[PDB]
RNA sequence: AACGCGUUAAGCGCGCCGCCUGGGGAGUACGGCCGCAAGGCUGAAACUCAAAGGAAUUGACGGGGGCCCGCACAAGCGGUGGAGCAUGUGGUUUAAUUCGAAGCAACGCGAAGAACCUUACCAGGCCUUGACAUGCUAGGGAACCCGGGUGAAAGCCUGGGGUGCCCCGCGAGGGGAGCCCUAGCACAGGUGCUGCAUGGCCGUCGUCAGCUCGUGCCGUGAGGUGUUGGGUUAAGUCCCGCAACGAGCGCAACCCCCGCCGUUAGUUGCCAGCGGUUCGGCCGGGCACUCUAACGGGACUGCCCGCGAAAGCGGGAGGAAGGAGGGGACGACGUCUGGUCAGCAUGGCCCUUACGGCCUGGGCGACACACGUGCUACAAUGCCCACUACAAAGCGAUGCCACCCGGCAACGGGGAGCUAAUCGCAAAAAGGUGGGCCCAGUUCGGAUUGGGGUCUGCAACCCGACCCCAUGAAGCCGGAAUCGCUAGUAAUCGCGGAUCA
RNA sequence: AAUGUAAAAA
RNA sequence: CGCGGGGUGGAGCAGCCUGGUAGCUCGUCGGGCUCAUAACCCGAAGGUCGUCGGUUCAAAUCCGGCCCCCGCAACCA
């Protein structure tokens, strides 16, 4: 019924802010509402080839974008057209230093933000959601994983009645704070509604 | 009386005192915070995020 | 404004073709000499001639405020447009009397009225709902400009109202609260359920002026007769010389009446008067039922079906089931919206179908 | 069928009688026979229902039982209910008093700032791709800046200034980008409905100890076993036992503050140490101490005793701190058709010179009442006046303001210090000492109101706050009823911050 | 130491 | 017609004879316990004493007429 969110759970641990800088009486304010659209622009423009996490560092001009697609070859295009194209906008709309690197991922499977939005996407594409969830749990528990969980609750398969559908496998333990569990939410736009995807899966220790 | 209601708040054409709070995400009036520019509730999304650096669930 | 135009303007238009060939047939009736000779026969004829005037004055009035009206106000911010407003504003003013001049014409509109609510089919619910509608139409009187005495009221063991009774004062008290007969429909999840599931629940309704009375008028000496007779049983000579039994028949009525407890002559006559108008009292007091609760209602089951309104608060919609009208507003409506239902729908489809009864086969 | 039966068959066979053929109607009616009677025997149908039933399983429930727990009761302290006032709500009222929240878990709740703003309501004056987006056609004008007429503002009506950047050119002129304006189309917009279409987040029993999965075994089957049981703990914590063995989400633990201590650190701190001193840690000077925020150390039933199979419990020593040292963060599978579409998102639904937009004024502050939450008191363990001492955590450069001047005062003026362990908000109050009041609706009590006045802000009638004089109400401890709290707690005293002119 | 009707299991 | 009685808060009854202040039960209203209603607990309100006159310092109260309700009586030929 509770059930906190683990990502702020561990602002003191495990994760590190995702935004990570300095301001003060008077300039956090806006260097944090600069800060938020930009990545606005990335969720967007960027998902396109799933777009996981992305930190932004800072302390005068400066700004260190770190995307962490599954795929940078659509970040980069081919040499540096689309990357630099990138820099483009985010100038433009922000008089400042850019600096758009582009670390990588070493396992999509393994990466919540990625499964939500994975199952997610099976969802609009109008699949099974007892099966798709299995998959997406099977697939990252083989896939290496001290364990995993994956919740979708809404009208599940356009119902009249809501619902929420269960599954999970191996260690999970949401109270331990030597645990480290990667979090991510998503959507799913249909023809009858919204409809929440959650993703937790468990990776570190001690 | 939602977004023509957060741009009043924005031009500020008119008077001093007129001008007032408002959020920065969702364009709420009330429980908006002046150091983040934003209403409590969206501020407790985001602390959850870390998308608002140096906070963390205090506790004492 | 302009929601309400076609809705009044369409409404004086369907009786423009239909009168038009009848008072032809009337008009063309009034010429010939061999008419006038029939006595009484002919003023119903000269009668139609009276309505020309209260349907050519529409005809006249209604197509003026159409074709000026709708010309000149098409789009200008207030220069000469916005000037031909005013010039309307007697439009609404006018459109007071073809309104008024289609509700009186009831029975006894005019008069004021009773308005008796009682629960039914729905439980304790029903018994709630139905304070529900008392403190509509009341809220509904002061609104309209009424005034407004509960002559008689009684509270439910948990609900609210087993049975109410209003009085409403002021002209044509009677005129808009009729189409407020019948059973009403309330659609609701039940306050007074466990699992709160949605429930149905039912109340009806009935409207009636006032009367009055006649007690003494009908005994009247030229009605009934009195006979006199020697008595049955003892007495003496004089019982068998002196007659002192009486029989005083009603002779329209027909009932008869006989005494002669007393040995006198006059205070038998006197107990078989005062026999007599106990008799009579009761046998108007039948007859006083038929016209005072007829009146009521035909029919009206209170039971599922019955209804003629239903208001449903779940997803928000009332619906008059005779009009078909529909609306998106229970929550206001019991609370005084009635003018929108009685005004353009209500009494429509109430004298529409006294209307068409009477102006076709009846 | 299971429950169960089982040489006392409900087993396996033979002979004979009796009896059943869906529930209700009904063991009723009619007829017949019996009876003193009450009534008995035999014994239907019309009609009506889509079930009536048997055994067993899981669970809920009991004015069933055993075991056990929580300020649940008791023991004890202080409270509301009473009074005046603040505030939230019911209701009533109104042109509107916008909307939601409804036993616990709605009622100082959304509101961590309703004078216009806010604002979703009302009255009135107005605008119609429109206050905001993307895109097609078109005339004109650069961008942009500036005033007059008009008005409550909004809006409407109008004048002057202006002439940048690209293509052909010495120029004229003409074609283009951008922006604004009119015209038109696509479209915007909605705090309009539906939390009985939804995401998300949250309240909730409940920090309760619980809820399950894998395989195995039992049962025709729902399901059971494990999780039961003896011992224990705050706990499904552990111990032993067990036809089961093992694992998962939960309690724990890993994080934070507070206790003791050490190392790193010397603009905080101290003649502790010497010198000087305008005798204020102000100067020389040092890291001792205090403090400051970083990493560590320490406590684990480890030690002795009694019981015990063990787990563990009882007592003792040492220790700043013993069995969870105190407090916080964290709240399972789920339940409440719980809450919120008005924070935002969203399916469907509805309006679209309008259910959208602009302003001025009003309302959310209405009052014959009712409930909730709260403030201030009825006083002597007290009130008043003067003097004097001790905090913590916090916030402040168009902001907190030392210090002096005017003023009875709130405040106004001059004016120093300060991106802050360096300066300020800053007397902390109760308390200490002194002095007066002497049981009185009073020097208790300050509600109410008259007049005068300061500040904010275009603006304090509706409708702010603060100061001074005067006026001083109800209230002598509160009916039935009801709340919180088990230790630095209740009670009591004062300080800060968010919100914000 | 009484009572609580009548619309919910792909 | 005669004799007797009665009329008092919304219901049903005291009070009058012996004038000075109108009482009881129920219902109603406000507040409690309950998830909620009832029961139960704590408060409160409510009466021209049928009507018109008369006596008295003063009339529910005594005197008189009237209207209304109740009971009894209305017999001898
Ligand atoms: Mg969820
Ligand atoms: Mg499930
Ligand atoms: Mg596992
Ligand atoms: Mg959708
Ligand atoms: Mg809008
Ligand atoms: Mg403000
Ligand atoms: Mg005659
Ligand atoms: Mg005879
Ligand atoms: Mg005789
Ligand atoms: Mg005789
Ligand atoms: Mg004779
Ligand atoms: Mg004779
Ligand atoms: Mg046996
Ligand atoms: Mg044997
Ligand atoms: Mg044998
Ligand atoms: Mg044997
Ligand atoms: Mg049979
Ligand atoms: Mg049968
Ligand atoms: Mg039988
Ligand atoms: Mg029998
Ligand atoms: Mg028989
Ligand atoms: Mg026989
Ligand atoms: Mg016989
Ligand atoms: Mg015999
Ligand atoms: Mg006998
Ligand atoms: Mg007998
Ligand atoms: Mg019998
Ligand atoms: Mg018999
Ligand atoms: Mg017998
Ligand atoms: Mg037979
Ligand atoms: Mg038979
Ligand atoms: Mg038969
Ligand atoms: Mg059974
Ligand atoms: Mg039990
Ligand atoms: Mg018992
Ligand atoms: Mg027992
Ligand atoms: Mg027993
Ligand atoms: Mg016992
Ligand atoms: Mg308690
Ligand atoms: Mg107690
Ligand atoms: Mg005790
Ligand atoms: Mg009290
Ligand atoms: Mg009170
Ligand atoms: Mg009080
Ligand atoms: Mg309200
Ligand atoms: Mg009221
Ligand atoms: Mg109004
Ligand atoms: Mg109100
Ligand atoms: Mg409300
Ligand atoms: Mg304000
Ligand atoms: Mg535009
Ligand atoms: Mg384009
Ligand atoms: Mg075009
Ligand atoms: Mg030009
Ligand atoms: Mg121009
Ligand atoms: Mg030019
Ligand atoms: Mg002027
Ligand atoms: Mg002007
Ligand atoms: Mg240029
Ligand atoms: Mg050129
Ligand atoms: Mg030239
Ligand atoms: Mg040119
Ligand atoms: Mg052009
Ligand atoms: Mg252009
Ligand atoms: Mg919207
Ligand atoms: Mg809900
Ligand atoms: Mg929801
Ligand atoms: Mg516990
Ligand atoms: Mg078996
Ligand atoms: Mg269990
Ligand atoms: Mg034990
Ligand atoms: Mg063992
Ligand atoms: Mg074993
Ligand atoms: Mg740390
Ligand atoms: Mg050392
Ligand atoms: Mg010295
Ligand atoms: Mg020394
Ligand atoms: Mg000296
Ligand atoms: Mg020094
Ligand atoms: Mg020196
Ligand atoms: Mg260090
Ligand atoms: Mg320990
Ligand atoms: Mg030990
Ligand atoms: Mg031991
Ligand atoms: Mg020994
Ligand atoms: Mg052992
Ligand atoms: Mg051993
Ligand atoms: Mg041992
Ligand atoms: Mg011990
Ligand atoms: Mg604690
Ligand atoms: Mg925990
Ligand atoms: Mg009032
Ligand atoms: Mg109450
Ligand atoms: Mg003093
Ligand atoms: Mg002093
Ligand atoms: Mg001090
Ligand atoms: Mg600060
Ligand atoms: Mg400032
Ligand atoms: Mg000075
Ligand atoms: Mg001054
Ligand atoms: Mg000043
Ligand atoms: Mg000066
Ligand atoms: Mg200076
Ligand atoms: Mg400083
Ligand atoms: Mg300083
Ligand atoms: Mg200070
Ligand atoms: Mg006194
Ligand atoms: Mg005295
Ligand atoms: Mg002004
Ligand atoms: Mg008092
Ligand atoms: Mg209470
Ligand atoms: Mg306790
Ligand atoms: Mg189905
Ligand atoms: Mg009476
Ligand atoms: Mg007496
Ligand atoms: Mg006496
Ligand atoms: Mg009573
Ligand atoms: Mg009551
Ligand atoms: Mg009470
Ligand atoms: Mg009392
Ligand atoms: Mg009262
Ligand atoms: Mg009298
Ligand atoms: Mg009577
Ligand atoms: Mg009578
Ligand atoms: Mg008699
Ligand atoms: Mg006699
Ligand atoms: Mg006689
Ligand atoms: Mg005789
Ligand atoms: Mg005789
Ligand atoms: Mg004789
Ligand atoms: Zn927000």
């Amino acid at each position: 019924g509770n059930k906190i969110h683990p990502i702020g759970f561990r602002l003191g641990i495990t994760r590190d802010w995702e935004s990570r800088w300095y301001a003060g009486k008077k300039q956090y304010r806006h260097l944090l509402l600069e800060d938020q659209r930009i990545r606005g622009l990335l969720e967007k423009e960027l998902y396109s080839a799933g777009l996981a996490r992305v930190d932004i560092e800072r302390a005068a001009d400066n700004v260190a974008v770190t995307v962490h697609v599954a795929k940078p070859g659509v970040v980069i295009g081919r040499g540096g057209e689309r990357i630099r194209v990138l820099r483009e906008e985010l100038a433009k709309l922000t008089g400042k230093n850019v600096a758009l690197n582009v670390q990588e991922v070493q396992n999509p499977n393994l990466s919540a933000p990625l499964v939500a939005q994975r199952v997610a996407e099976q969802i609009e594409r109008r699949f099974a959601v007892r099966r798709a969830i299995k998959q997406a749990v099977q697939r990252v528990m083989e896939s290496g994983a001290k364990g995993a969980k994956v919740i979708v609750s809404g009208r599940i398969g356009g119902a009249e009645q809501a619902r929420t559908e269960w599954a999970a496998q191996g260690r999970v333990p949401l109270h331990t704070l030597r645990a480290n569990i990667d979090y991510g939410f998503a959507l799913a736009r249909t023809t009858y509604g919204v409809l929440g995807v959650k993703a937790y899966i468990f990776l570190g220790e001690v | 009386a939602r977004k023509a209601l957060i741009e009043k708040a924005k031009r500020t054409p008119k008077f001093k005192v007129r001008a007032y709070t408002r959020c920065v995400r969702c364009g709420r009036a009330r429980s908006v915070y002046r150091f983040f520019g934003l209403c409590r509730i969206c501020l407790r999304e985001l602390a959850h995020k870390g998308q608002l650096p140096g906070v963390r669930k205090a506790s004492w | 404004n302009a929601s309400r135009n076609a809705w009044k303007a369409s409404g004086g238009i369907f009786d423009i073709p239909q009168k038009e060939t009848r008072l032809k047939e009337l008009e063309r009736r009034l010429e010939d000499p061999s008419l006038w000779n029939d006595p009484e026969a002919a003023r119903k004829v000269s009668q139609e001639a009276a309505r020309l005037r209260r349907t050519v004055d529409t005809f006249r009035s209604l197509e003026s405020d159409l074709q000026g009206l709708l010309e000149l106000m098409e789009e200008l911010p207030a220069e000469e447009r916005e000037a031909l407003k005013p010039e309307l504003e007697e439009a609404a003013k006018k459109l007071d009397e073809l309104y008024h001049q289609t509700l009186l014409n009831f029975p006894h509109a005019e008069k004021n009225a009773i308005l008796t609510i009682q629960p039914g089919a729905g439980g304790t619910e029903a018994c709630d709902w139905a304070e529900m509608l008392l403190r509509m139409y009341t809220r509904f009187a002061e609104r309209q400009g009424f005034q407004v005495e509960v002559v008689d009221l009684t509270p439910g063991p948990e609900a609210g109202i087993d049975y109410a009774q209003i009085l409403v004062k002021g002209e044509n008290a009677y005129g808009l609260l009729s189409p407020e007969a019948g059973v009403h429909r309330l659609v609701r999840p039940s306050p007074f359920d466990a699992s709160g599931r949605r429930h149905t629940s039912f109340a009806g309704v009935e409207v009636i002026p006032e009367v009055d009375e006649e007690v003494e008028v009908v005994l009247k000496p030229e009605e009934l007769r009195i006979d006199v007779m020697r008595a049955s049983g003892p007495g003496g000579p004089g019982v068998n010389t002196t007659d002192s039994a009486v029989r005083v028949v009603h002779l329209p009525t027909g009932i008869t009446v006989t005494c002669q407890t007393t040995r006198s002559q006059i205070k038998n006559k006197e107990l078989a008067l005062k026999i007599l108008k106990a008799r009579l009292y009761e046998l108007e007091r039948k007859k006083r039922e038929e016209e005072l609760k007829a009146l009521r209602g035909e029919v009206r089951p209170i039971e599922w079906g019955s209804q003629i309104r239903s208001y449903v608060l779940d997803k928000n919609y009332v619906k008059d089931h005779r009009t078909g009208l529909m609306r998106h507003d229970p929550e206001n409506v019991l609370d005084g919206d009635l003018m929108d239902l009685i005004w353009a729908g209500l009494e429509w489809k109430a004298g529409r179908r006294q209307g068409t009864e009477e102006v076709e086969a009846e």
